[PDB]
Order: structure tokens, then C-alpha cells, then sequence
């Protein structure tokens, strides 16, 4: 269009060459990945299940881009943006399965498993509390396989030493506690003083569909209105969108296989 | 284009600090190499392939062309294929010959070459070298108990080398997007094969769990060689392909030609321009093609005080025009530079000398010969590894005496220059050559029966005795 | 590292044909026109011929 002020979109989710404040990203240098890409923790810990068809639920998202942005600002945008999508899906799926956060559509989660079986330890981090937490699993004939922790509490873990052997129970180089690997969750929901453990082989997941992508220059986007309230038409408004979608399924074979340590 | 071909993480060589065992026990490391290949190297190879197929940027970059009543005239010239086919045919159009001092080794080599149709195989490798800059070949002991040689596609194969200055090849990988034809759901499942010095490990993977490698059915499969079976070949020490450096000129020539095609499509060649205040009946204008006289009668303006004056009528043809001199000099410069930087003969500015074709050709291909001799060195360096593998499998099967050595083989290269059998015969029989009658006859195609003619000569030579 | 290498790296980038014209986007324009940056590969033509 011939609009010389940029188009206001609602929500303001469309990528634009000209910001609202009048900044123009010409000659724009490609950003650099200041943080390493995150990975799905339940795909790391849990047991894969060969699954054809389906109980699965779909994950999806669409990223619209103004084709001025795609021409002048950042030509390769859609290829560089695929990992950051898959990261978003991994984070969503982890947050659902583990913490029962983000509208997890399953009836199944570790957070619910723990809250059901009441397998929770109230206390500060101490060697005795780590041993009691692990014993909450071995009570039911299940042995802990790994730990899930907020990385911000390594400052607490370094302060615990075995008073018999008189050495650090936490190997800060291996990032392993009592010999078991600790995986870190970046999500904001797991507080500083909280630690989770279980026999993750009992947590089963399946992927009836790998991430599809489709990139399109023609569809209508009813969920993104123009300033005047008409839906965006990508072809008329000279615009492009990427769609990504995935199906995933989650199962907890034995909800007593998980225990949680939390501050008193 | 640019951001894929000239990027820094494309075109690198993978290296690993540990031994084969240190790699194989930590299979995830191979997952990182596969990921790096997909993200950085494959794009480059894909672009080079698209240019060989002629899918140049100008065809696919619809992003600008306006979807109106106007025509597109998007054009692709195929310089990439013209160049690669010429350079490859010059290098390997004439089969490599083999010489050895020991006939047992020579006949074992010739048997393997004939069984595997190595002539065609070698040419296909030369072509891959020419487009991608590098090529891979896989050797396997078949189920029918035969040594087979197959080319491995460049977009799906790579090698991880020892980090020492010697850079021995530690492990090779091949991975493919196996898909059915009907659907596009789980096609991001890649079947991975990892080749070590002692066997193949077979896996399944997909991009979207992050390429965790998992054992396929019957995952490990031993092989009787004693070194990793895949071999890599190079076009030059940079592993860069013959048109990669001129893709930008091919792009410019596409743009210029499709620009002129638009100018031709969109402007009218000529029109009859008629000016001035006049009445034109659109029914009468249809006679324009067949009228002989055009009569323009100007409007007469009457002033209130009685003055009279005439309007200014006018008429004449007008025709579109463009800067032919500057655009043809520019397109000629692009074409000349594309051929100059690739040492390919510029057919548009060429004259033949006399009759002897080979010497004019060595003059014109002198520049191309210089690059080919380097490529000849690197090609023989690869052929020697192919022979090393063949000798190893033959000895382990005791199909040959352990006493034999294959490194004595001499690989003799001939260029595919044009030749003149009549002048060569005259040069061979002068200076003392000899030829058997049946052989001599086989060279000339006017003999309808090259063998029967001998009997027919004996009859004449017999009746001449009486 | 501080003095001899930066010479060799530029000589090598010309052999690969990564001439300055391709990387020096700093003063180029791309707001609606095409970039039309170009590299001619004389460096490789010359070195392969002479060697």
C-alpha cells in the first residue's frame, strides 16, 4: 500500500521493516544467538513410544512477515526462525508435561502425579533431605534416574558436603548430584528452592507428527486485524506467513515414580 | 545465493580429535556433525545443483514480479550446465588407461573395472567434481559376493577426519529423507548410515526431536575391509566447483535478458500520432491500415469582434527505441567474462585455423589444461585409495596372493581432444609401423564385410596364378 | 597474528573470490533496488594459470 506511516496491526505481531517509532532497519546486520538454543527435557529424559495415529494434541503457530522486511531487512528470516520455533514447541511441551502449566491439554503431568501421591519433602537443601527425597522413590521399589532443577540453585548445591567422606556431594563440573545427572529448566515457573526427581523411564511420550512447516503468500489471517478491523489478506497486503504445526502425546505409566523437594 | 555459497561455515572440512572408538562410543557427536551439515553445507550444495538444473534465481525469485496484466518474462540461461559438461567431458571423456608390471594385479584390476563399468562411474564422478567441487564413492561387498562400487550423492554424504596433519578419514556418514510419494507428514525422518573402519551402524533420526540417533533393525553390519569404505574426491584444494565463482555473472545475464524481454513485451512498437482539436470517428479510424491520404482540417476559431484563426493540427509516426549500443556492449561483456573466468571457449568470438583441429584446440584450451592437471593429481590420489580397498578385500578373501602389491599401478590419462585417423595412420605406417590386414580393414567403413573381403581377395589372388 | 596474518587472509579471500565488493555492504543500498554486487575471480584465473 501507499501508507507512509507504518500499518498498525492488532495484535502487533507482524514483522515490519519500519518500527512504530520510525526506525528503519536498512543495512540491518543479522542478529547473533547470544544464548544457546534450548532442548526439550522430556524428550531428553522420557521414554519414546512408537506411535501411529493416536492420546495426542496439536501444537501450532503462525509468524507473519511484511515482505519489505523480508526483502531489505532480513532475507533469510524464515530459515533462521525455524529453530526458534522448535525451541518454542519444546518449551511448551516441557512446561505442560512437567509443571502442568500453559493449559496442558492432557490429564497427565508430573506436577499432578506428585500432587496426587503427596510425594513431597518440605525442607532446605541438605544431604539428608536429598537422601530422603531419593528414598521417597526407593520406598516404592523405584530408583531415581535424574534430577530436574532450576539452575539458579547451584549456589545452594555447592554448599552441601558429605560429613562422612567430607567431600562435595555435588560435582559442579559434571553437573551431577549424588552421581545422578541434573537437567536445568529455564522456565520461570520452577522456583529457586524447588527440585524434582523420578524414574523418568515411567514418563512416556510420542510424536505422531514431526514439525511440519508451510510458508504461504496468499492465506487470510483472521486472528490479525488491520487497524480498521478487516482481517489481513497476505496477497493483497503484500505479506507472507510461516505456519508450523506438531502433534505430541504424553503418558505417565506410574504416577508414583516422581517426588518433589520444596522449601518449608 | 551469496549468503549460502560464500558463507564461512559452508565448505569446511570436519575433523575430530579422538580415535574412532572415542567417536563411536559418543554417537551424539555424530549428531552434531549431521546437524551442522544440514544447517550450513547442504544449502550450498543445493544451490549449486539448482544452477546445474537451470533453476537459476531469476526463475524462483517471483518475490518482485507484479501479478498484473503485464507479462513475466523470467529467464534462465543454463550457463552452469554448459560449463560443467564441457569441462568434465574434456577431462574424462577418454577413459583412463591402466598399466602395471604384474599381469596378475593388472587382470584383477581390469576384472573389477569391467564388472563395475568403471568408465561410466569415473565420468559421473568427474561431473560431480565439476558441479559440487567434491564427490564421494562407496565400495561394498554385495550379497552375491562381489565387490561393487557405487557413487554417493554429495548432498547426503560427508566424512569426519582425524585431527592430525595427516587427516586420515575416521568415519563417513550417509543420511536420506526416505519418503513415500503420497503424503508429507513424517518425511523429516532421516535414515542414517555411519561407516567405520570395521562396519556400518544403521540408525533412524528426525530433525524435530533434535536428531537423536537410534538403532535401526539389525543395526550393526560388519564389513571385511580394514579402513572406512567411503572415498572423497576434490576438484581443487579448495573443493570449489567450476561455475561457483561466476554464478553472480549468470544472475546478471538473466536479469539483463529478462529486462529486455519486458521492454519488448510492454511497449508498443510504433503509433500514428495525431494532435490538435479534431473529430475522429472511431469507426473511421479502422480504415487507418488501408487509407492512402490523411487529411487534417483544423478547427477555425471566431473571435467576438469577428477575427478568425486556425488551430494547430499535426500528425506523424512515433516509434519506441532503446540503447542498443550500450546494452549489447554490456551483455557482450558479461558473456565474455563468464567464458574467460572458466577457461571455456567463447564461441561468439572464434575462428578456426586451417584443417588441424587438435593443435588449434590445445592453443585455445591451454588455460583449461592448467586446472585439469591439478584435478588429475587429486583424482589419481583418490583412485589409489580405491585400489587400496580392492587389494584389501581381495587378500581377505584370498582371491589373490598376499604377495601382490597394487600401488605399482600407473594411471595414464588422455584428454578428449579431436583426432584424425587418416593422419595418424600415415604417421604410424611411416616410421615403421605394421598392421594386420583384418585390423587395417576394420578402421575403414567402406568395407561392407571386413572379414569376407579376405576370402574374396584370396580368390582373386588364386585365379591370378593361372 | 597482528601483522602477517591479515595480509595472508586477504590474499586467500581473493583466491576464493570473496573480493571486497561482496563483503563491503557497509555503503551499499537495498531499500528497493537490487544489490547487484559482483566478484570477478581474476585472482584464481591468474594463480591457476601461472602455477
Amino acid at each position: 500500500s501507499n501508507n507512509v506511516k507504518p500499518q498498525v496491526f492488532n495484535p502487533d505481531n507482524v514483522m515490519m521493516h519500519e518500527k512504530k517509532d520510525g526506525t528503519l532497519m536498512n543495512e540491518f546486520t543479522t542478529p547473533i544467538l547470544q544464548e544457546v538454543m534450548e532442548n526439550s527435557k522430556i524428550m531428553q529424559l522420557g521414554k519414546y513410544e512408537p506411535m501411529e495415529g493416536t492420546r495426542a494434541f496439536k501444537l501450532g503457530v503462525i509468524l507473519p512477515v511484511t515482505k519489505e522486511f523480508l526483502n531489505y531487512t532480513y532475507s533469510q528470516f524464515f530459515e533462521e526462525m525455524k529453530p526458534m520455533i522448535a525451541e518454542a514447541f519444546y518449551k511448551k511441551f516441557d512446561e505442560a508435561g512437567i509443571l502442568n502449566q500453559g493449559n496442558n491439554p492432557f490429564g497427565k503431568s508430573i506436577a499432578q502425579s506428585i500432587e496426587k501421591t503427596n510425594k513431597v519433602i518440605k525442607g532446605d537443601f541438605t544431604q539428608d533431605n536429598i537422601i530422603d527425597l531419593e528414598a521417597l522413590l526407593e520406598d516404592d521399589e523405584l530408583e531415581a534416574n535424574a534430577f530436574i532443577s532450576k539452575t539458579q540453585n547451584r549456589s545452594l548445591l555447592r554448599k552441601i558436603v558429605d560429613p562422612e567422606t567430607k567431600e562435595r556431594i555435588y560435582d559442579r563440573n559434571s553437573d551431577s548430584l549424588d552421581g545422578l545427572p541434573v537437567v536445568n529448566l529455564k522456565s520461570s515457573n520452577l522456583k529457586r528452592g524447588e527440585l524434582i526427581t523420578g524414574d523418568f523411564d515411567k514418563l512416556i511420550y510420542g510424536i505422531p507428527q514431526l514439525i511440519e512447516y508451510k510458508i504461504d503468500e496468499t492465506a487470510q489471517l483472521s486472528t490479525v486485524k488491520n487497524e480498521d478491523g478487516t482481517p489481513v489478506n497476505l496477497f493483497e497486503q503484500d505479506m507472507v506467513a510461516l505456519r508450523a504445526t506438531m502433534h505430541v502425546a504424553l503418558h505417565i505409566a506410574d504416577d508414583k515414580a516422581f517426588a518433589k523437594l520444596v522449601p518449608a | 545465493n551469496i549468503n549460502y555459497l560464500f558463507n564461512d561455515e559452508a565448505n569446511v572440512v570436519y575433523t575430530y580429535d579422538g580415535t574412532e572408538s572415542d567417536l563411536l562410543q559418543n554417537v551424539n557427536e555424530v549428531s552434531k556433525y549431521i546437524e551442522h551439515h544440514m544447517d550450513y553445507q547442504r544449502p550450498r550444495l543445493k544451490v549449486l545443483s539448482d544452477y546445474y538444473e537451470g533453476k537459476t534465481k531469476n526463475l524462483v525469485e517471483l518475490t518482485r514480479r507484479k501479478e498484473e496484466y503485464m507479462a513475466d518474462n523470467r529467464v534462465a540461461h543454463d550457463y552452469a550446465s554448459y560449463i560443467s559438461d564441457f569441462i568434465n567431458g574434456y577431462f574424462l571423456g577418454n577413459p583412463i588407461q591402466y598399466q602395471d608390471d604384474d599381469k596378475d594385479v593388472l587382470e584383477a584390476i581390469e576384472a573389477f573395472n569391467d564388472l563395475n563399468d568403471v568408465e561410466s562411474h569415473n565420468r559421473s564422478l568427474g561431473l560431480d567434481l565439476s558441479i559440487y567441487g567434491k564427490a564421494y564413492e562407496l565400495m561394498i561387498r554385495n550379497q552375491d559376493d562381489e565387490t561393487r562400487l557405487y557413487k554417493s550423492d554429495a548432498m547426503s554424504t560427508f566424512i569426519i577426519y582425524d585431527n592430525t596433519v595427516e587427516r586420515n578419514s575416521i568415519a563417513g556418514v550417509r543420511y536420506l529423507r526416505t519418503k513415500p510419494i503420497d503424503k508429507t507428514d513424517e518425511d523429516e525422518v532421516f535414515t542414517v548410515d555411519l561407516f567405520t573402519s570395521h562396519g556400518v551402524y544403521r540408525y533412524l533420526t528426525n530433525r524435530t526431536n533434535g536428531l537423536k540417533l537410534t538403532p535401526r533393525e539389525n543395526s550393526f553390519e560388519s564389513h571385511s575391509f580394514e579402513r572406512m569404505p567411503i572415498t572423497e574426491f576434490s576438484n581443487n584444494e579448495r573443493r570449489k566447483g567450476d561455475y561457483e565463482k561466476v554464478i553472480t555473472l549468470i544472475d546478471l545475464y538473466d536479469n539483463a535478458e529478462s529486462d529486455t524481454a519486458n521492454y519488448m513485451s510492454d511497449l508498443n512498437d510504433a503509433m500514428l500520432l495525431i494532435k490538435g482539436n479534431l473529430n475522429l470517428d472511431p469507426v473511421e479510424v479502422r480504415k487507418q491500415k488501408e487509407a492512402n491520404v490523411l487529411f487534417l482540417e483544423p478547427t477555425v476559431y471566431v473571435d467576438a469582434e469577428g477575427r478568425e484563426t486556425e488551430g494547430s493540427v499535426d500528425g506523424g509516426y512515433i516509434y519506441k527505441q532503446y540503447d542498443v549500443q550500450g546494452t549489447e556492449a554490456y551483455k557482450d561483456r558479461l558473456n565474455s567474462d563468464i567464458h574467460m573466468f572458466t577457461n571455456t571457449p567463447n564461441m561468439k568470438d572464434d575462428n578456426f585455423s586451417g584443417t588441424q583441429s587438435g593443435e588449434a584446440m590445445k592453443y585455445k584450451l591451454f588455460g583449461l589444461e592448467q586446472r585439469t592437471k591439478t584435478k588429475e593429481g587429486l583424482f589419481t590420489k583418490g583412485l589409489r585409495r580405491r585400489a587400496k580397498l580392492l587389494e584389501t578385500i581381495l587378500k581377505n578373501t584370498r582371491s589373490i596372493d598376499a604377495n601382490k602389491d597394487f600401488n605399482t599401478v600407473r594411471y595414464v590419462y588422455n584428454r578428449n581432444l579431436p583426432k584424425s585417423l587418416i593422419e595418424e595412420l600415415k604417421a604410424y605406417i611411416d616410421s615403421g609401423g605394421k598392421i594386420s590386414q583384418t585390423t587395417l580393414m576394420s578402421l575403414f567403413s567402406f568395407f561392407q564385410d571386413p572379414e569376407l573381403e579376405v576370402k574374396k581377395i584370396e580368390e582373386d589372388e588364386k585365379e591370378s596364378i593361372k
